[PDB]
């Protein structure tokens, strides 16, 4: 049973905390609260993580920070990177656009100019929307008649 | 000469050795300093004076040396 | 791209980390406050660094002993980041060889020599990280260490026996103030100073500003501390010089109340933004003169009266 290190919010673990659940792997959590900001720092250094910081996952002696390539990992160590070249390369994509849509909204988030920054997110993110509800024709879920893990990225983002 | 260089051939040969060749730094020797105000009218704003002797020297040349100063050492013996 | 998810999320782990690089800088870019945010960057940035140093450690490139593009990323990377910092690589030999490693590829050296290759500038013009179309330089790096010590001036108080509180060694930042001056003059000489100078010129009427009020306000300390040994104290000196004492106390508020709102600043330069402080001080520096005249007018007159104190002192 992996452990995972996050702060009890959405935030950086959301995506990997649905594969995880997807794949009924069960797992342990340490919970950072938001005033909390002490008991972080006093675990930052006491874990043996490879990039220290939030989120940050262990299993049998993997240690990863870096949602996507911790989340990857748990999915590669079920087979679930794609069944050719083209497939593979297909779901890396599919990782990027959903970060592009992550990352996109945290860049306009913090921003004291908010109230008008989200109004050029939300125009980008018609072009990002789209794309998939292209991919969903003649399609059950975006990349095929099986559901992804890029999926369960989207949602955190969507949300 | 329209600095005020001496007529002299004597000193005519020196100041074109000074100026000519610059591979290395030039070391004047002149009991009257009237050439520390030759070379000064040659060079107008960019002429900087300093002194081996004088406190503020080393920092002084740290700022003559980033920004192209031109600069004259008053005190050659001392170094 | 790897064979399969673990040789694969290795090589990914690559792209990350050259990403965690490419991206941090990004995010520090935009920002006005760059030249003083850098530090708290560059403080974290270890940790990111060592995981790559180490995987470096007896292999030819990330990602094992066949070539892959992480070393052609760590390159240009490498490259990159000894802009940002000077230092930042040093620490780091195993890097800065698998740098020149990578620049000896034949096909990259024939790259990097060919018109393909972009020189410069590291971001989009319009950044203040790595824009810009002029290539050269140090009249911002210079200016940022000047600003950046002017939001550190310190002045050591310690308070004496009486109310006022007292300003301890100030030839520190007298000296400095006078050279940061001088700095600023021998950076007209400079070509490359002339739009970028305009707030140079600020930053000069700044600190001639600072000197104003720094040459004022240790005449002020000085005199004050000194007339305060002869009457500040003795019931009886205070006595025989009423108008004196009475001119004294008066002053001694105000300064009180100017020193105790200039601390609680807690900039230096900030001082100079404070309401009528060079105007303050040189009338208090008048007045304070006044008295030291006074009472020196007062010790000849008592001494030409009985011209033995004359041999006293």
């Amino acid at each position: 049973s992996p452990i995972l290190g996050y702060w009890k919010i959405k935030g950086l673990v959301q995506p990997t905390r649905l594969l995880l659940e997807y794949l009924e792997e069960k797992y342990e959590e340490h919970l950072y609260e938001r005033d909390e900001g002490d008991k972080w720092r006093n675990k930052k250094f006491e874990l043996g993580l490879e990039f220290p910081n939030l989120p940050y996952y262990i299993d049998g002696d993997v240690k990863l920070t870096q949602s996507m390539a911790i989340i990857r990992y748990i999915a590669d160590k079920h087979n679930m990177l794609g069944g050719c070249p083209k497939e593979r390369a297909e779901i890396s994509m599919l990782e990027g656009a959903v970060l592009d849509i992550r990352y996109g909204v945290s860049r306009i988030a913090y921003s004291k100019d908010f109230e008008t920054l989200k109004v050029d997110f939300l125009s980008k993110l018609p072009e990002m929307l789209k794309m998939f509800e292209d991919r969903l024709c003649h399609k059950t879920y975006l990349n095929g008649d099986h559901v992804t893990h890029p999926d369960f990225m989207l949602y955190d983002a969507l949300d | 000469l329209e600095c005020g260089l001496d007529k002299n051939d004597y000193f005519l040969e020196n100041m074109s050795i000074v100026m000519n060749s610059q591979d290395a730094v030039p070391f004047l020797l002149d009991p009257s300093s009237h050439m520390i105000t030759v070379i000064s009218n040659y060079y107008g704003n960019k002429t900087v004076l300093l002194s081996f002797l004088e406190e503020g020297f080393v920092k002084r040349l740290e700022n003559a040396i980033r920004f192209g100063s031109v600069v004259i050492i008053q005190d050659g013996e001392f170094f | 791209l790897g064979g399969c998810p673990k040789e694969r999320a290795e090589i990914s782990m690559l792209e990350g980390a050259v990403l965690d690089i490419r991206y941090g800088v990004s995010r520090i870019a935009y920002s006005k406050d760059f030249e003083t945010l850098k530090v708290d960057f560059l403080s974290k940035l270890p940790e990111m660094l060592k995981m790559f140093e180490d995987r470096l450690c007896h292999k030819t490139y990330l990602n094992g002993d066949h070539v892959t593009h992480p070393d052609f990323m760590l390159y240009d990377a490498l490259d990159v980041v000894l802009y940002m910092d000077p230092m930042c690589l040093d620490a780091f030999p195993k890097l800065v060889c698998f740098k020149k490693r990578i620049e000896a590829i034949p096909q990259i050296d024939k790259y990097l020599k060919s018109s393909k290759y972009i020189a410069w500038p590291l971001q989009g013009w319009q950044a203040t990280f790595g824009g810009g179309d002029h290539p050269p330089f140090v009249i911002e790096k210079s200016l940022n260490r000047i600003k950046k010590f002017w939001k550190e001036a310190q002045y050591e108080v310690i308070e004496h026996s009486s109310g006022l509180k007292l300003v301890r060694e100030w030839d520190v930042l007298e000296q400095a103030c006078k050279e940061d001056l001088e700095e600023l003059v021998s950076m007209k000489a400079s070509n490359y100073y002339k739009i970028f100078e305009q707030d140079c010129l600020d930053l000069e009427s700044k600190l001639t500003k600072l000197s104003e009020i720094q040459v004022n306000w240790v005449e002020v300390q000085f005199y004050w501390l000194d007339l305060y040994g002869i009457l500040g104290e003795n019931l009886d000196i205070q006595n025989f010089l009423p108008l004196e004492t009475s001119k004294f106390k008066s002053l001694t508020s105000e300064y009180k109340m100017i020193t105790t709102r200039a601390f609680q600043l807690d900039t230096t330069i900030e001082v100079i933004h404070i309401p009528n402080f060079d105007t303050t001080l040189k009338l208090t520096i008048d007045s304070l003169k006044m008295i030291k005249s006074s009472l020196s007018t007062f010790l000849e007159r008592q001494r030409r009266q009985f011209p033995r104190f004359y041999f006293l002192g």
